[PDB]
């Protein structure tokens, strides 16, 4: 990409603590190119017990979801994006319950069973700390 | 000290003391043959043909993650239900607006805990070496909403909630049963009720004020937070060695080299770099340990201090304990406690029992204090005149036995009453 | 220590550490529990062990019925503790474990 | 035992015992370089071509040394003043000298 | 190098355990000796006094 | 609504207000939401003797 650090005469490349090497000079033209390796989230695997179903959910870590595309499909428009990351085969739910599979930054999964829409879902949800009860 | 002196206090303070407690770090993770290499298909072939260590460390690193979730959890855990705060507020005049959680934030963060996420709290580099980092379940809503269900129940119920069903009983009934809990009947509390009201919010205020004016007393969380930073930036800087071989790059030395020197050089550099991860993920599970210790010393608190009344001392601060309001911080928990301490001591010449009709005579509560004229039996943390009649003593033996005894009358209740 | 590893000093030396144990054996003699809370209280030696007695569960009373009593057994028990240390070197054996 | 027999104690003891327990571990401070390298010229070159150990060990080190420093500190600094013990010792029989 | 590691982690994890042991004597100190603490078998055999 | 009654912090245990298990201290003023009622005392029929 094109970056704004402003380039002294002659040195070349431009690193960071990592060793790597940050930024460039195009020599051809003398441009700051800016080198910026495109994220990779750790895959995350979201299931209910196999004994249960083989249809399951993909969490991956936070990237931007455009980056994502072996992936057999895409859920259509029902990629739900979480502060943790972009999780794909869930329905966005906001009926809130109490949490078996941690998801992070407080969304939770959980398997669905209904009679008419998906009888076999896997949905993820924003996590009920539980039933607020206030006494008087 | 001497056979005869004893030192009641008369007047007392309730004090506010904090407590830090680290209660969990950041969930970290390094993905194994991605920090040892990035992704070539030669570090593929010789990490593999390595062995199972960065599987292993995979392993390690998810349980650290897991363990402070399980942390976090855990220690705010003893919430049945989310209870929520009243209204309004008649706290017989303890002003709570600092503690408790108000929706002047659209977050139920309180006045106080803001003070902690602004005073105690580069990644883009390490976020492309492989070296990431996970974000923590408990958000700092959810942890906010935890310690703001705490304080409510134990602002509305005492320590009922704790046990079982959360039971309504106003704040001045708590602080009698918390006072007769450290000895001082709720006579001192029933007869200073505002007096130790402005002492309290004073003391809330005190301590507003003392946190506001300086971070340094929120100590330990900024260390173990720049523990772990630090080690990550060792980990990260510990990639720009050469460990004798050409280059701290692969991909560079890929290009100078052909497969079978790039080989036996890249054995060497990857030796080295996975020496490195190995140690830091072997002090990374130490400071996991650690800080697994604090937070289970934690919820000890949070199950014995908030959820009831320790008894024991110095575990929930300096003094006689009443009782400790939580709060939360970024990556730790830290305690309100407000501690009953006796301030003014008048001295009194004491006896150890009573000779009145023979037989001796002993305190069933109290200690026998006197000023010369008047003997008086009192409660051992508070002063409190009283006259010695048989309620508050147990006749036992004879007047020999004991030693040091002083002789005296001890009222009778029923004279009057028995004149008719 | 001709090898670099020389031993650091401990911070405390020995005598303020044993002054911090009398201090705090002071404290508990004639401060009663008081003086790890707020300010330390003169108050008897026989009535802080009779608020004990209390605290364990027997009445205060039963102190005063035999207190020259119980101090011998106590002066005596101190005794065999002295003698249970210089007779075998391993009754201290975490120490030296360490 | 049986469903209306209690056993009651009427004489009783104290029975002075000891509890060992260790504090500090020895604090110890290991060069980095003086160790590993006889203080050479091209073999502590060769050294600091490695990593940044030389700070990792010696900073874990030293990390210790101060919880050394924080334990001995925080298991015996909790009295508030240092007492002197009373001029006179009048316990009523608790001889108190050793 | 290596040997200086072991020893340094080993160092280590006998410190984490010595600090534990240190704790658990800031405890002792502070109910058996400040206090009276009821609780059977902490401080020792028997009642504590 | 009609009987004041003295029980435990735990279990609903009815008690009439003897004066054996309640103690005075002072006047009337300066304790806090204090009700009027009498306190009963048992030692009235065996003075009626």
């Amino acid at each position: 990409t094109e970056s704004n650090k402003k380039f002294l005469p002659f040195q070349q490349f431009g690193r960071d603590i990592a060793d790597t090497t940050d930024a460039v000079r195009d020599p051809q033209t003398l441009e700051i190119l800016d080198i910026t390796p495109c994220s990779f989230g750790g895959v995350s695997v979201i299931t209910p017990g196999t004994n249960t179903s083989n249809q399951v959910a993909v969490l991956y870590q936070d990237v931007n979801c455009t980056e994502v595309p072996w992936r057999v499909y895409s859920t259509g428009s029902n990629v739900f994006q979480t502060r943790a990351g972009c999780l794909i085969g869930a329905e966005h739910v906001n009926n809130s319950y109490e949490c078996d599979i941690p998801i992070g930054a407080g969304i939770c999964a959980s398997y669905q069973t209904q009679t008419s829409v998906a009888s076999q879902s896997i949905i993820a949800y924003t996590m009920s700390l539980g039933a607020e009860n206030s006494v008087a | 000290y001497s056979n005869n002196s004893i030192a009641i206090p008369t007047n007392f303070t309730i004090s506010v003391t904090t407590e830090i407690l680290p209660v969990s770090m950041t969930k970290t993770s390094v993905d194994c043959t991605m920090y040892i290499c990035g992704d070539s298909t030669e570090c593929s072939n010789l990490l593999l043909q390595y062995g199972s260590f960065c599987t292993q460390l995979n392993r390690a690193l998810t349980g650290i993650a897991v363990e402070q979730d399980k942390n976090t959890q855990e220690v705010f855990a003893q919430v049945k239900q989310i209870y929520k705060t009243p209204p309004i507020k008649d706290f017989g005049g303890f002003n709570f607006s600092q503690i408790l959680p108000d929706p002047s934030k659209p977050s139920k963060r309180s006045f106080i805990e803001d003070l902690l996420f602004n005073k105690v709290t580069l990644i883009c580099a390490q976020k492309f070496n492989g070296l990431t980092v996970l974000p923590p379940l408990l958000t700092d809503e959810m942890i906010a909403q935890y310690t703001s269900a705490l304080l409510a129940g134990t602002i509305t119920s005492g320590w009922t909630f704790g046990a079982g069903a959360a039971l309504q009983i106003p704040f001045a009934m708590q602080m009698a049963y918390r006072f007769n809990g450290i000895g001082v009947t709720q006579n001192v509390l029933y007869e200073n009720q505002k007096l130790i009201a402005n002492q309290f919010n004073s003391a809330i205020g005190k301590i507003q004020d003392s946190l506001s004016s300086t971070a340094s007393a929120l100590g330990k969380l900024q260390d173990v937070v720049n523990q772990n930073a630090q080690a990550l930036n060792t980990l990260v800087k510990q990639l720009s060695s050469n460990f004798g071989a050409i280059s701290s790059v692969l991909n560079d030395i890929l290009s100078r080299l052909d497969p079978p020197e790039a080989e036996v050089q890249i054995d060497r550099l990857i030796t080295g770099r996975l020496q490195s991860l190995q140690t830091y993920v072997t002090q990374q599970l130490i400071r996991a340990a650690e800080i697994r210790a604090s937070a289970n010393l934690a919820a000890t608190k949070m199950s014995e201090c908030v959820l009831g009344q320790s008894k024991r001392v110095d575990f929930c601060g300096k003094g006689y304990h009443l009782m400790s309001f939580p709060q939360s911080a970024p990556h730790g928990v830290v305690f309100l406690h407000v501690t009953y301490v006796p301030a003014q001591e008048k001295n009194f010449t004491t006896a150890p029992a009573i000779c009145h009709d023979g037989k001796a005579h002993f305190p069933r509560e109290g200690v026998f204090v006197s000023n010369g004229t008047h003997w008086f039996v009192t409660q051992r943390n508070f002063y409190e005149p009283q006259i010695i009649t048989t309620d508050n003593t147990f006749v036992s033996g004879n007047c020999d036995v004991v030693i040091g005894i002083v002789n005296n009358t001890v009222y009778d209740p029923l004279q009057p009453e028995l004149d008719s």
